[PDB]
């Protein structure tokens, strides 16, 4: 499988309506060597993504919002099944790749009583914390603190990269739609490293994992730190 | 393809589809700007991106978007077009268009409105065909009010009794009647259909011909009187009175059948004063005498064979006839080079009823025009989706060659590196088709599907020298993946022990059978014994291209690998046909006997709704007949609309959650089987 | 003949009390105090050092380094009451670099939260700010305690930052902690609820997890906070601490 390969089945499967819903298992399909892909916890917090795949014939992990199930929103458990897995990525020196269809996280009081503040800064800090290579591609929506934890403004995410059709706004929704319907807002302040056509993705991705395999970093001495958990 | 003749500056094409991506590059040969109508789905379409402008037209359904004609005269009003080219269908056959094109100051490339209006009709067509001292098929002449004059005139004409509806077509409102009781019936509810749908309600009484060939003829004439006939062309592979497969050289025709036939469409031709390309079509018998049937005003959907004997291009001569040039070939100039063959890629599923349209998107699309003598025609990129709004054909695949062996073995091999991946196609029908003996042979008729598969497709029913190529194939290529899995990079930490397995013992399970295989590897060359037979298969074993080609015993075979499991499973296209093998290692079988078989009613015999939200529309009609994975109703919830499929196969008895109900999550949504 | 001496007087006059006495009596009605009381209360008396005083004209933030029972700690406290309209980049700076000094040096970090005045109302490099307050608070994780005093109402990707920290500790009737507001629960979720039930002290104490403590005003909050934080070492390169015992 070269990794130069397009992938131009991906330039039109984001919908234009943002109420309309698409599915990211396509794109990482397409993306990923061979179109091969071992999900974890298949059936369990759907509205979050998240295995095991090869890039260029090197593991890499692979965390993903799925706008198909309550809207790609965060919660509890999504957030716990995603921070495990990074975590355990992290651990063993395993690249990680993020797609970020995320508008926030799911409102109500059951969210509210069962403790989705612990729960969400449980991925805030697993995403943080990584120090292996990490690639991020936003594909349609990234909002609120949604949009920090997956791996946006400089506490995760080596490579950021938006699709034409991705937008970043802290309140979605005249004059100031058409400024911030558009990811030039974060361009323009070095949010995110390119605005790069879908077909390309894969390339661009496996480039980058050539470049950050010897990303090294240094950080305090700690016997160990306190999970959020 | 000569610039210096001058032509119209701009055409518009109020088309779609492939047939656009066509006459576009047909304009741009001619060095003629070109204008592209589109809906909103289509945006994004090829043909849309291969215009030199484009403008959206409506929404996605046709009646709004391809058929509203205000938004067209718009579009060629801002956009300034000089010329328009209809295609087929759509507006190329309305009169209203047509009319107001000329009336404001738009040339329409196509047939006068009065020929159209003369063949419209059945009725008033074969009225004229019979005064054009042309051949036509025996019946009654006028419409038929009540069924006792359809048994009393059907007394004479012969037992065989086709009802038939006046105008439209499509394979539609005609339908076949032996007894009296069952002329009567025919005729009522067939009238009772025309009024539903037609509307015209004007039905003919018409003799049926038994074991019908039907061939077609193009004909080409300018506005100077001129009319050619450009050979003919053969379509007797049909199901739902559809063309699937159509084969430019007559096989069945000989020469002066196909002169006397020629003469007498251009005869016709003349009568109703056409001045552009059309074709008329004849029902041959098996004794050689051909009767008229019907003449389309507009390019035909298989014009591309007649194309490839002929080396003319039909659009090209359509419009310099529109343009006022006279016709630059005589009746001597035609002549047949070669011979073509043409098949309809649809996005259907053969095993049910022949075709049955489905829907999705292609996750993978690869046309084989890097092969010898084969050309495309499709407006389908990798992406596209398959709507239910329009024509659910992908491509039409035409291959031409010296004779007609040549043909279809460069068809075969063209068929066989077709790669299509997101939806359900047809390529196994048309494959089987084409190698069919019947058909190598020529004794065919329009019955070719409805009694070589008596009870439907099946597939292709592969012999033993073919069961044991694709058993030592499917055995190969898990030998490949098994030992590409154990290629990893140094690690110099602990280096790995590659196993020095010589022989793979496996177990390979086919249809209800199981073989026992023996597989052994030399460098890319694998020695496969299926129960005795020995076999040797090499390969450059590429895993990752869609398209794998191996030698078995010196024969060349291209197969694609669809699907993979870990537990053993594997999808082989080979042949045309999807075949599901299991793979197992011996010990790994006869532990596998010991396992129980688990029945598979799965559980939550009524559905759960995944999340609470209001339905704006149910897409289905209680009543119809649907599995899982096809969608129901829409629900939306967080200003997200999720069209969501059934919980469990069954047909839909109710649909509990209509408009406006706002159904909690993990409710009742649609009574299902 | 420059007016800079008067200018910079008049700008710590205006710094240190405000431009007027109204929104600072306004919070007083409340029964709250404001980002420089606390700050007072909180450390010991004359050990207060702030930085940053002058960051386009302000900040709605307060930050410093002080002195408790005679430790070292760093300081930072929110004053959002009509003193700042959206939490600027200049919000999060200061935050950043005070908390960075504090991991320099090996201290802790006590943060006292009370973005009430003005939520943003506006802001794209507001996620920016916030987004580095939660590295820097997975960095420090381990390194130097964390502690989060919420004295007001808190919404948004700000609640993240206090349930990153060591410790949590709540002020009853007077400080919430919820993602989403109630309105907008009401116009998606369909459910009546108000501010105390979906993120009061009482609700965040007992049924949630996320708070450790709950106090009854300000002034029993902040002397709880030094005598918790008497028990804490100040980083994790120093052994547990040792008091006179008798
Ligand atoms: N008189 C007949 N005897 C036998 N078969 C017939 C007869 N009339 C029609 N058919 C069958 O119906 C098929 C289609 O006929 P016809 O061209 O009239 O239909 P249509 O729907 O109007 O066509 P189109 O879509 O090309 O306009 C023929 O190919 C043939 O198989
Ligand atoms: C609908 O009434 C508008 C409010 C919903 C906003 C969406 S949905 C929940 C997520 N949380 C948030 O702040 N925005 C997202
Ligand atoms: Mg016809």
């Amino acid at each position: 499988d070269p990794s130069d390969r397009l992938v131009p089945e991906l330039d039109t499967i984001v919908p234009l309506e943002s109420t309309k819903a698409y599915n990211m298992v396509d794109i990482i399909h397409s993306v990923v060597d061979e179109r091969e892909f071992f999900e974890i916890m298949p059936n369990y917090a759907k509205n979050i993504i998240v295995g095991f795949a090869r890039m260029n014939g090197r593991t890499v992990g692979i965390v993903g919002n799925q706008p198909k199930v309550a809207s790609g929103c965060l919660d509890i458990n999504s957030s716990v099944k995603g921070a495990r897995f990074v975590r355990f990525c992290d651990a063993f020196n395993i690249p990680l790749i993020t797609f970020v269809d995320v508008p926030g996280f799911l409102p109500g009081t059951a969210q509210e009583y069962g403790g989705i503040i612990r729960h969400g800064a449980k991925l805030l800090y697993a995403f943080a914390e990584a120090t292996v290579p990490k690639v991020t591609v936003i594909t349609r929506k990234a909002y609120g603190g949604a949009y920090d934890v997956m791996s946006s403004k400089h506490l995760c995410g080596d490579t950021n990269y938006a699709w034409p059709t991705a937008e970043i706004a802290v309140m979605g929704a005249a004059e100031y739609i058409e400024k911030f319907a558009n990811p030039f807002p974060a361009a323009v302040r070095g949010f995110v490293d390119d605005i790069i056509q879908p077909s390309s993705t894969r390339a661009r991705i496996c480039c980058d994992l050539d470049v950050l395999a010897s990303k090294k970093v240094q950080r305090p001495w700690r016997k160990h730190a306190n999970i959020p958990l | 393809y000569d610039p210096n003749e001058k032509t119209f500056d701009k055409i518009l094409v109020a088309n779609r589809g492939e047939i656009a991506c066509r006459v576009i590059r047909t304009c741009k040969k001619m060095g003629i700007k070109t204008v592209a109508i589109h809906s909103d789905v289509d945006a994004s379409s090829v043909h849309v991106k291969m215009a030199d402008e484009a403008v959206c037209v409506g929404p996605a359904p046709t009646s709004k978007s391809y058929l509203n004609m205000d938004a067209i005269m718009e579009a060629i009003k801002k956009t300034r077009a000089q010329a328009v080219h209809p295609g087929y269908g759509f507006l190329s056959e309305n009169k209203e268009f047509a009319r107001c094109l000329a009336a404001e100051d738009v040339v329409f490339i196509g047939p006068d409105t009065h020929a159209i209006q003369a063949m419209g009709d059945k009725i008033e067509s074969k009225l004229l065909a019979k005064k054009a001292e042309v051949n036509t098929i025996p019946g009654f002449d006028g419409v038929v009010k009540d069924a006792e004059e359809a048994v009393r005139i059907a007394r004479e004409i012969g037992y065989p009794v086709m009802i038939k509806a006046s105008a439209g077509g499509g394979g539609k409102g005609m339908r076949i009647a032996w007894d009296d009781e069952e002329t009567r019936d025919g005729f009522r509810l067939s009238s009772q259909e025309a009024a539903s749908s037609f509307g015209d309600d004007r039905l003919l009484i018409e003799k049926f011909i038994d074991n019908p060939r039907h061939i077609e003829i193009q004909v080409l004439g300018d506005k100077h009187g001129n009319a050619l006939w450009l050979n003919e062309r053969e379509c007797s592979i049909q199901r739902r009175n559809q063309k699937v497969v159509e084969e430019a050289p007559s096989i069945f025709l000989d020469a002066e059948t196909r002169r006397a036939m020629g003469e007498q469409a251009v005869a016709l031709a003349r009568a109703v004063k056409y001045s552009s390309a059309g074709t008329v079509e004849f029902l041959v018998d098996s004794k050689k005498n051909f009767y008229f049937l019907e003449m389309n005003t507009r390019l035909q959907v298989e014009h591309p064979v007649t194309e490839c004997i002929t080396g003319l291009d039909l659009v090209q001569e359509m419009i310099r006839v529109a343009k006022g040039y006279p016709l630059r070939h005589k009746q001597a100039d035609i002549r047949i080079n070669g011979w073509a063959v043409e098949c309809r890629v649809y996005a259907e599923d053969p095993y049910k009823s022949f075709g049955l349209p489905s829907i999705g998107r292609l996750s993978q699309y690869q046309e084989p025009l890097h092969l010898p003598g084969v050309r495309v025609d499709s407006g389908i990129q990798p992406g596209s989706d398959i709507s239910i709004y329009y024509d659910p054909m992908i491509s039409k695949l035409i291959t031409y060659g010296s004779d007609r062996t040549e043909a279809l073995k460069r068809m075969a091999d063209a068929l066989d590196n077709y790669v299509i991946r997101g939806v359900t196609h047809n390529i196994a029908l048309l494959r089987e088709v084409i190698i069919n003996s019947r058909f190598v042979k020529g004794d065919i008729s329009t019955k070719f599907l409805s009694d070589v598969y008596p009870d439907g497709f099946k597939g292709h029913m592969l012999t033993k020298s073919e069961k044991n190529q694709l058993l030592a194939i499917a055995s190969s290529l898990f030998v490949a993946f098994q030992l590409r899995a154990q290629h990893f990079q140094e690690n110099s930490r602990m280096p790995v022990i590659k196993p020095d397995i010589a022989n793979w013992e496996l177990s390979v399970k086919l249809h209800d059978k199981v073989h026992t295989v023996v597989a052994s590897n030399n460098g890319s060359v694998f020695s496969v014994e299926v129960d005795g037979s020995k076999l040797n298969v090499t390969s450059t074993w590429n895993l990752a291209s869609p398209l794998l080609s191996v030698s078995v015993d010196g024969t060349q075979r291209t197969v694609q690998c669809l699907s993979r499991e870990a537990g053993g499973n594997m999808s082989i296209q080979f042949l045309g046909t999807v075949y599901k093998v299991n793979i197992l290692t011996r010990l790994a079988a006869e532990l596998n006997k010991f396992m129980l078989e688990k029945v598979t009613e799965d559980t939550s015999s009524v559905l759960r709704s995944p999340m609470p939200g209001v339905v704006v529309a149910v897409s289905v009609k209680p009543g119809d007949a649907v599995a899982e994975g096809q969608e129901i109703c829409v629900i939306e919830a967080m200003k997200m609309q999720n069209s969501m499929t059934a919980g469990k196969t069954g047909t839909v008895k109710s649909v509990h959650c209509q408009a406006g109900d706002t159904v909690g999550e993990g409710d009742l949504l649609v009574e299902l089987e | 003949a420059t007016s800079v001496n008067e200018r910079i007087e008049n700008k710590r006059r205006t710094a240190l009390l405000g431009g007027g006495q109204r929104r600072i009596d306004a919070q007083h009605k409340r029964g709250k105090l404001t980002a420089r009381e606390r700050i007072s209360l909180l450390l010991d008396p004359g050990s207060f050092v702030e930085s940053d005083m002058f960051v386009e004209h302000g900040d709605s933030v307060v930050t410093g380094r002080g002195r408790i029972n005679g430790r070292l700690v760093y300081v930072f406290s929110q004053d959002f009451t009509v003193f700042g309209r959206s939490l600027s980049g200049a919000h999060a700076q200061k935050i950043c670099k005070i908390m960075d000094q504090a991991i320099t040096v090996g201290a802790p970090v006590i943060g006292l939260n009370d973005s009430g005045g003005a939520r943003i109302q506006e802001g794209v490099e507001s996620l920016a700010g916030y987004a580095d307050i939660f590295l820097r608070n997975v960095t420090a994780s381990g390194v130097i305690p964390q502690i989060s005093l919420i004295m007001g109402p808190c919404a948004g990707g700000a609640v993240y930052s206090p349930a990153l920290t060591d410790f949590t500790f709540m002020v009853k009737d007077t400080s919430y902690l919820f993602i989403t507001g109630p309105d907008v629960v009401k116009s998606v979720t369909n459910e009546d609820v108000t501010q105390e039930e979906l993120g009061g002290a009482k609700t965040h104490t007992t049924m949630s997890g996320v708070a450790h403590r709950a106090f009854e005003n300000d002034v029993d909050a902040l002397c709880n906070l030094r005598d918790f934080f008497n028990y804490l070492p100040l980083s994790s390169q120093d052994p547990a601490p040792v008091r006179e015992c008798h």
